[PDB]
């Protein structure tokens, strides 16, 4: 009786050795993983120069805040903002929207955020621009503070901030 | 065309439990790098290949600053930027330097006896080992039929066979009396011309030996893991045999 | 046509689910066949051939996941299958060498049924049926070699896609129609590849027929002496069902073949392949040498034996006011290879069923069997002496056989008395 | 199993080939099969699902020829189809256009099965065999709309494989393989070519055990009394072959229908599409309206309906400890639509077959089949009142057919009596 | 967003014998070059089918003469050239200026009456229509409510509906009062802005009109073709269908 | 009886009208169709400059021979070459390969061939090469005359010509 037991068995463990394969082809190839990360190169980048980078296929901004870009953030209220999420990988979710908690070091000197407009995946305009020296998207005019957060437009939520890191001391790793 | 002769190497990863020399993987690398990337490239193997397993093996950091000394165009932008281990190797560049990305599976080192095949069948298809003999294959001087008849710009190669000849050196019929051809590709190897992190010899042999190696896996990265799914589908389906033959003898044992 | 016992619903499910759509009976009839108990292992290829027909299909719809038909990307699609898609350089294997093993199969195929003479009557619907799954075979595979788009890829078009301009007259229309435009380009490969994807189910309904020809007049023997079908006692003497016994016993026979094909896709998956085909499409520089794979070299052979300085090319194109060149009596020869196989049950004359009882066609037979082979090795050879007298001798044994040969012994062979029935035989075996 | 006359094979031709191959008695026997002859014009609609899986193979195959699946090449290689290539600008209206008389045709085949009663015993697995084709469609044609790679395309791809991320737990992994990436690339449109290609071939299957079904149990007919099937006599009295008589009556129809369907494709070819299709693929712009085509329209207001704030969705979410978010409660209601509707054999207990004499069912079938259009159309409705309402109304009513009112029906329904034979109903007419 | 109102037009090209005429298509090509081709682009459309039937249908040397102002890469050399009839028109030199190859069947111009699609039944999707009321849906000033609040760079227009509007001009939850919204396109058009040989009107109305039926061309070149094919469809299924109709008429007289 | 045939002719005629469409896509396209023939503007194209033009995938050279390059054509025999026949499709096949012949104009100005080597189809370098002063193949090392004509190499034929003629004063038409 062994012997008609192991011989079926043997068999559905082939078919089944057979089958995974046609299975995890349709796993994300090896350069779809290489890009779930990339690293950026931030040591030529000088205080109010913006630095667009692709990744997955979008753009993520990242702007070296100067002495007056951070000035006006952190002087805004939690009352002021439409949104009051921080929208951040990194802290909890249930963190709120200061200054402080919308970037990687406490200086606040670096601002790392998705360049995708959360009306409907614009590319709002950088280098001080709109009627709070942010960001203004054209698509339908959505104004954002120097902190990057919706002050004015159908823009429901504030531009979320993926899960950035500083791997060593003029490097970030996005993702 | 026909199929010459050819140096037979004795590769580690040739034979069925043949697997790629990290180390040697990584002297070939670097004499790619610096070396035959001066005007050969490899469009379809992607930089970051060097830290995957079954290859060189190398830290991603490494890869990561290696991969910047390229100069890429944005397939987005179109500006200039430093390359990343997401970007392939250059093309060639120059024009007619055929891509290394394939070629130890490109070209046949053995063939015959009489287009049969029996060669190919215990010794294979000799790619990594006729890349040895056409860097290795380069001669002090021509053959005699080619004294002062050479074609300018280019230079006699014993294992190169596509290459023009001379009429000095035809026969009757137009087949040529010397063992190779002349190829455009100036002897690119000497003594020596690279010094390795561990002092390894640096021979003209040594580094040809390298270099095939390391265009054999840019050919073929999952060498070593292919292995190990043909032994392991031999093992299932050599116990389904064992367990199937028993079973039909049990089976048709009341029959006969 | 064999006297067998019918299916009956056992189960409150079965009874429920006969009186509706009886598939279960269909599955118990056709699994149950009365099958001679005498076949050896030459009647394990059908099976085989059944195993590469799935196996062509699973990794061709997981390939074409990842393959992109387009001359810029085509090559580079087939290399991100090699180097990035998950187990993306066993599936490409598999498909390449899965032809090769599906090509082998049906030679074996073939050539059991050209000795056991399994293509005479009353199986000639079922040889009929086979000789289409083989066109189709043979167009499906030539299509697929196209699609990785090397240098193989796009000269084996530039050649084959030409013989249809040797047509007199219409060749030059059928040649635009076939390319869409004036040679082998990016329309070739477009529509070579929905066609590739179309042939091989075209040829799994043919496989449905091929099975139901067989099943409608029951499996061939190597005796050729039918199944008594006057009794179910006496069938049941000659014969044995299907499940258990041959099932398992063509199962174990695949288990064998597997573990062959598998080490050869493990550890030497480019043996039987052209290294051109790694090299990209260059239109600007032809190859040293246009090489088929191995299951089309013998075909080869024939197109190249017929150059113009034969003898029999030369009447050809006197009798015919020059209408038939060296070349369109090349496409004749290519394609009459498979006419003159496909009408051997009309070629072979002879009474007797299987060769293994015709003594003086026993020599004939594998004296084709060698000729397949050399003409299978001379197809890679040069045009140039001996060669060129090697693949015409080969050429022309290959229609003496059916057309000759054949038709004559039917009237002069002195066969031997076969065995009264299969038992005999089985017994005698045994 | 309604008697008739067995095929007798008449010329030489015939019996030579009857005795090999029955193929010529499995069309005679299979092409006059005993049919009622009392089928009214809502018997049409399966030959013209025959008709449009031919049309929708033939054309796609076309089009295949001539298309690129790759994001940078897809939008424009169907705009190169409908520039360039000999009539391709028809073969897309009619593939596109087809889809559309593909799904108008089910859709009254459904309701005609669910009036009359078809489904119910024995006709069970010819309505299983029948949702199966009817998820095969619908997943072809989603997979197909995303090859033109335009706006909505995209969106309409990112939107329905994000549901599959709204499972609990496994959710997310399924999201991953779909796709084959984070989101909606060029891997998914390269898989989901293959697979469009690949399904037509499965339906083409389907049809096949779908029309062995129903040749197994014998054609419904309005009244819902079988044919008698006690004496030939009888069964001739009730029914005429299928040839000639509903042969040239189904031809007929389908003359008429493409009469219309052709006037479509010849004078307004769009308007049953979606103008934003003809904008390429823009990750980082959403359209203003996601609407998918008219036949997927009542499961995408289903999908909606069940916003957060439902009192019925609240309730799920509290009970399965915050398992069944408000996503993911509108993906059970939307394939929880298809389940109710195939189980419908045994939600419907009342022993009636047709619905001409069940009066209480025939006011609720009435009401579904308004309520499908009702659901059509607040499908391309905004989420803003009152349509949130008229959804979760119309939703509401179509799992209370299947669910509510079909089992309780069969206790309190008061019946008409049905004729004694259909012989008695064609009479009656003429 | 939603859909507001447009200019019913009588394009010639409406209706099932409805035709493109050859001299407005002309027009509109003129209008096109010298006006829209400033910053939008054609580029699915071929230069060579401006001498396909069914179209503007010039002689091939004016199409010649016309595709050699554009400066076009070679695909091969990489070095511009001037353009042939083989190549497409350029992409749009302004980067938020949509292309215009598919702008007439990408947009619909007439919706409702509540979802139910008996406008477009009777009047089609309205392409043509409604970018005939972009050009000409250009006010003098703007609305009342938008007096001084204006986004700095951007015009009003009657038609265009997917643009944004300023707060004062929305209502208490965000929907507009305005007909239409602000496009980022400055009114394009002008009276006698273009010069046509054979003196025909060239006011903006009309040339909004000419352009409109270009563009129809330009995206269905095949319009002509469709619908000969689709009435010779309706032919010959009227006929099979009424013989299919006779033929199941006497074949059921022996029954009935 | 003409209904029941009526009506299967008005069937056939219509699958017939359903079959030819489906033949008639894999025939070439309208783009395809447009590049069965080119126009080559001539007008600064002085004596020496060759021009190279691709034309059905492959080039053809357009070389505009000077007072020392038509000498050295007229003046080779029809004996001394290795193929005799010109090789174009304008004039009959049986033609000579002279020198008046392998020209479209009676002055032997302008030289018009398919830029592609009879031996395997490489392209030859042109600009006065190899021992003849014509074109040289790097890929065997096929020498050519000025004329186009093969004098050594493995080449067996000379460059064919295509169909060509001056539409006007400084245009040719190919094809
Ligand atoms: C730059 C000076 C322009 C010229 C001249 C013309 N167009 Fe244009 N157009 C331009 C821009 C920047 C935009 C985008 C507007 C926006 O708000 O996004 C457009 C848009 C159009 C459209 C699309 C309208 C829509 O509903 O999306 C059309 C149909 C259009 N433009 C037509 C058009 C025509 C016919 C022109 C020549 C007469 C023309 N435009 C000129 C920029 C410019
Ligand atoms: C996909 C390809 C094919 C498949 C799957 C297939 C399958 C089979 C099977 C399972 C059998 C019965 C078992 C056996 O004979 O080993 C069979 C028998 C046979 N086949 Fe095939 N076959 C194929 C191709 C062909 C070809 C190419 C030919 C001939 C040119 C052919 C002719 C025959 C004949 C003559 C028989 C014997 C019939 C009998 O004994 O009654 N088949 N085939
Ligand atoms: C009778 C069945 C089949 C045969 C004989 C066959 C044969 C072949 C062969 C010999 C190749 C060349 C392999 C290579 O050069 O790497 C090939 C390529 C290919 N085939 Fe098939 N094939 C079959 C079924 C299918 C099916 C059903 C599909 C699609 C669903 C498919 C898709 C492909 C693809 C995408 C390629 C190119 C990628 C590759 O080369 O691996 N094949 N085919
Ligand atoms: C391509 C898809 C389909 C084809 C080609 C097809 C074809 C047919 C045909 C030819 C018939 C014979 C009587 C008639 O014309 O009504 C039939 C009957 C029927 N079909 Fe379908 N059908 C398809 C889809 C479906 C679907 C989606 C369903 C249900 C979900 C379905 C359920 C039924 C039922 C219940 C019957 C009645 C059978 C009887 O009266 O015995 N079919 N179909
Ligand atoms: C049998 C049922 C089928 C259905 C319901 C269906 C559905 C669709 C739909 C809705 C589209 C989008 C058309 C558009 O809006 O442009 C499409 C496109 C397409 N289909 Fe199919 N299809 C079927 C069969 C096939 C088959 C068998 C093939 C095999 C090659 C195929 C190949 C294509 C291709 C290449 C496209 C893109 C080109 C185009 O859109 O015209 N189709 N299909
Ligand atoms: C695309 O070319 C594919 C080829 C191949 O062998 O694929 C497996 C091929 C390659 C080089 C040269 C020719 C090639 O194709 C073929 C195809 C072929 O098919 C036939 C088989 C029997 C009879 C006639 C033909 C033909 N034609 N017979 C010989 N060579
Ligand atoms: C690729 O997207 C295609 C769409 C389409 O309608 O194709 C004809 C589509 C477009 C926009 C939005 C969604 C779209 O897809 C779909 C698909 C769809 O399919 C189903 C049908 C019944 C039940 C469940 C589903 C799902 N999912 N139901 C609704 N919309
Ligand atoms: C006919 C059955 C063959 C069984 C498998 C034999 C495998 C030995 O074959 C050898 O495999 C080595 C694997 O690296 C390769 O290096 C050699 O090229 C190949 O010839
Ligand atoms: C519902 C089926 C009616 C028969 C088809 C007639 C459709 C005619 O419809 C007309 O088609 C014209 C052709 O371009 C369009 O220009 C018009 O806008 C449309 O109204
Ligand atoms: S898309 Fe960014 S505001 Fe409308
Ligand atoms: S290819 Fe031109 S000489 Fe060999
Ligand atoms: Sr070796
Ligand atoms: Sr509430
Ligand atoms: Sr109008």
């Amino acid at each position: 009786d062994f012997l008609y037991y192991a011989t079926a068995g043997a068999g559905a463990v082939a078919t089944g050795a057979a089958v995974w394969p046609l299975i995890n082809q349709m796993n994300p190839s090896a350069d779809v993983q290489a890009l779930a990360s990339i690293f950026v190169d931030v040591s030529s980048v000088e205080p109010g120069v913006q630095l667009t980078v692709k990744f997955l296929g979008k753009p993520i901004f990242i702007r070296r805040r100067t002495e007056a870009d951070i000035e006006l953030g952190r002087s805004v209220q939690l009352g002021q903002l439409v949104d009051t999420n921080a929208r951040n990988a990194n802290i909890d979710a249930g963190a709120e929207a200061t200054d402080q908690n919308r970037t990687l070091d406490e200086a606040g000197e670096w601002l790392v955020m998705w360049g995708v407009c959360t009306h409907l995946g614009c590319v709002p305009i950088g280098g001080v621009s709109g009627d709070f020296g942010g960001w203004f998207c054209p698509c339908h005019g959505s104004h954002y503070d120097s902190a990057g957060r919706i002050r004015k437009g159908p823009a429901p939520e504030n531009l979320p901030i993926p899960l950035a890191k500083f791997i060593d001391e003029t490097t970030i790793q996005l993702g | 065309a026909g199929g010459g002769h050819v140096e037979d190497v004795p590769f580690s990863f040739e034979g069925p439990f043949g697997t790629f020399d990290q180390h040697q993987l990584q002297r070939g690398l670097q004499v790619y790098t610096e070396v035959c990337a001066a005007c050969h490239g490899m469009k379809f193997v992607p930089i970051r290949s060097l830290s995957e397993p079954g290859g060189p093996e190398l830290p991603e950091d490494q890869v990561r600053a290696y991969a910047t000394q390229f100069t890429v165009t944005d397939e987005e932008t179109g500006e200039d930027r430093e390359g990343k281990p997401t970007d392939h190797f250059p093309h060639s560049a120059l024009e007619n330097a055929p891509d290394l990305s394939l070629m130890a599976k490109a070209r046949a080192g053995f063939h015959g006896p009489m287009g049969t095949g029996i060669s190919q069948l215990f010794n294979g298809i000799g790619g990594p080992e006729y890349i040895y003999s056409v860097l290795t294959g380069f001669p002090e001087e021509p053959p005699k039929c080619a004294e002062g008849h050479e074609p300018d710009g280019f230079y006699y190669n014993r294992a190169f066979q596509n290459g023009s000849v001379p009429d000095t050196c035809k026969d009757a019929n137009g087949v040529k009396t010397t063992a190779g051809s002349w190829i455009a590709m100036p002897p690119p190897l000497m003594d020596d011309l690279v010094e390795y992190a561990d002092g390894h010899d640096a021979s003209v042999h040594a580094m040809a030996e390298d270099v095939s190696a390391f265009l054999m896996w840019a050919a073929e990265p999952k060498l070593m893991a292919r292995k190990q799914a043909g032994f392991t589908a031999v093992m299932f389906l050599t116990v389904l045999s064992v367990l199937l033959y028993l079973t039909n003898k049990r089976l048709w044992a009341g029959v006969k | 046509g064999i006297p067998h016992d019918h299916y009956e619903p056992r189960t409150g499910i079965e009874k429920w689910l006969h009186s509706r759509l009886p598939i279960v009976a269909l599955a118990y009839d056709t699994i149950m066949i009365p099958t001679p108990r005498n076949l050896n292992w030459m009647w394990i290829w059908g099976v085989v051939l059944a195993f590469c027909l799935v196996l062509q299909i699973v990794t061709g719809i997981v390939l074409a996941m990842h393959y992109t038909p387009h001359v810029d990307l085509a090559f580079a699609s087939v290399e991100h299958i090699m180097r990035n898609v998950n187990g993306g350089f066993m599936l490409r294997y598999l498909h390449a060498n899965g032809a090769s093993l599906f090509f082998i199969a049906v030679y074996l195929h073939i050539f059991r049924g050209l000795y056991y003479g399994s293509y005479k009557a009353p199986r000639e619907v079922t040889w009929i049926v086979g000789m289409l799954i083989y066109l189709a075979m043979m167009a499906t595979a030539f299509m697929g070699y196209v699609l990785p788009w090397g240098q193989m890829s796009f000269w084996g078009a530039t050649v084959i896609t030409g013989l249809f301009g040797a047509i007199p007259g219409i060749g030059h229309s059928i040649q635009t129609w076939l390319l869409g435009g004036p040679a082998v380009d990016n329309a070739t490969l477009n529509r070579f590849f929905s066609l590739h994807y179309l042939l091989p189910f075209v040829i799994a309904a043919l496989v449905a027929i091929h099975i139901w020809a067989f099943h409608s007049t029951g499996n061939n023997n190597p005796t050729g002496v039918e199944v008594r079908r006057t009794s179910k006692a006496e069938a049941q003497k000659d014969t044995v069902p299907f499940w258990p016994y041959f099932i398992i016993k063509d199962v174990f026979a695949l288990a064998v073949v597997l573990l062959v094909f598998f080490a050869i896709v493990g550890f030497m998956p480019n043996y039987l392949g052209h290294p051109d085909n790694y090299i990209e499409a260059n239109p600007l520089s032809t190859p040293a040498h246009i090489v088929p794979e191995w299951y089309f070299l013998p075909f080869y052979a024939i197109l190249r034996a017929f150059t113009a300085d034969v003898w029999v090319v030369q009447i050809a194109n006197f009798i015919s006011f020059g209408i038939i060149d060296a070349k369109f009596f090349g496409v004749l020869a290519m394609f009459g290879a498979i006419l003159v196989m496909a009408l051997v049950p009309w070629l072979d004359t002879s009474p007797v069923r299987s060769g293994r009882y015709r003594p003086m066609f026993k020599i004939y037979f594998w004296l084709l069997a060698a000729d397949f082979v050399i003409l299978t090795w001379v197809g890679a050879q040069q045009t140039t002496f001996p060669y060129d007298w090697i693949s015409l001798i080969a050429s022309a044994y290959w229609f003496a056989y059916f057309l000759v040969i054949l038709p004559i012994l039917g009237a002069i062979e002195k066969p031997v008395a076969p065995p009264a029935t299969i038992e005999e035989d089985f017994n005698a075996h045994y």
